[PDB]
């Protein structure tokens, strides 16, 4: 997405770097109350 | 009659657990169920499914 | 056309008020001190206990009847234990546990 | 970290009764056979002790 | 009943009348009456001090 100032701006303003951190951020709100385990967080998107 | 029967079933089972001396996990789960059944009797779907 | 009956009868009589059968009033008392009046028929045997409007049994107020006795539960946890153990085995278990707590605390 | 993300999910609402009960009961370890034997022996000892005491 | 139960009409529907009377937020009241948190009913100040 090198053509989009929208995508560059929202890449800069997200304050979250790392695939594991992003999976944690998704898992923290997708199934709220369940403790984030690594394999469950890694397979939540694929099995959804 | 179904809503009243749920209230009576959970109340009688709570009396059995209290006089049985069950642990508080079981007794608190029974009390929370009794509360939700009386809520469903008065106003169904207001709190929850 | 659906037609249903709540299973009861309706009688065609004139509801009078004068020529009625005689009645006698008993008085009962539950275990929290409440009192209730029950109109029985005059030619009828008054029972000793009556299930009142609180849902708890009340004894008759006149001091005549030595009726209620024990209907004890034959099934407690002690009974279920006793049918599979013996007194000497339980005494040995108790003394072993006592010796363990003596060795733990006192030693 | 993953510690804080575990704890923030550990205290939540959980406004469904089945899910709340399952979360509550999934917080105690299982037992093995000698541990069950020890617990049963403790139960029987305490039961004989209270019968003897009364 | 073998355990007390709240009326759903005075707990749930906005504005929460139980919450307004006791000054508790509705989220902090739901946790108490549905057995998810404890509440301090009383404290002793002379003995503590």
């Amino acid at each position: 997405f090198g053509f989009s100032e929208i995508m560059r701006s929202t890449l800069e303003k997200d304050n979250t770097v790392g695939t594991d951190e992003a999976l944690l951020d998704i898992y923290r709100k997708l199934r709220p109350g369940e403790p984030p385990t690594k394999e469950s967080a890694q397979t939540l998107l694929e099995n959804l | 009659n179904d809503l009243y029967r749920r209230v009576i079933n959970r109340n009688n089972r709570l009396k059995r657990l209290i006089d049985l001396g069950a642990p508080e996990i079981i007794v608190n789960n029974e009390k929370r169920m009794l509360q939700e059944s009386v809520d469903a009797l008065f106003d169904n779907g207001r709190r929850g499914r | 056309v659906l037609r249903g009956s709540r299973l009861g009868a309706v009688s065609y009589e004139t509801d009078r008020n004068h020529d009625l059968a005689p009645r006698q009033i008993a008085r009962y008392r539950t275990d929290n001190g409440e009192e209730f009046e029950v109109p029985f028929a005059d030619d009828a045997e008054i029972p000793g206990t009556w299930l009142c409007r609180n849902g708890m049994e009340g004894t008759l107020i006149e001091g005549d009847l030595p009726e209620p006795k024990k209907v004890k539960p034959p099934r407690t946890h002690w009974d279920m234990l006793l049918e599979r153990r013996s007194i000497e085995e339980l005494e040995e278990l108790l003394k072993e546990r006592l010796e363990l707590i003596r060795s733990r605390r006192r030693g | 970290a993953l510690r804080q993300a575990r704890k923030d999910a550990e205290l939540t609402a959980s406004a469904d009764s089945v899910r709340a009960y399952l979360k509550q009961i999934g917080k105690v370890a299982l037992l093995n056979a000698e541990e069950e034997v020890e617990l049963a022996k403790r139960i029987e000892a305490g039961l004989y002790a209270t019968q003897l005491m009364t | 009943l073998a355990a007390p139960v709240t009326h759903i009409w005075y707990f749930k529907g906005v504005p929460s009348r139980l919450g307004y009377l006791l000054d508790l937020a509705p989220k902090d009241l739901e946790k108490i009456i549905y057995f998810a948190a404890y509440v301090i009913t009383s404290v002793d100040e002379e003995m503590r001090h």
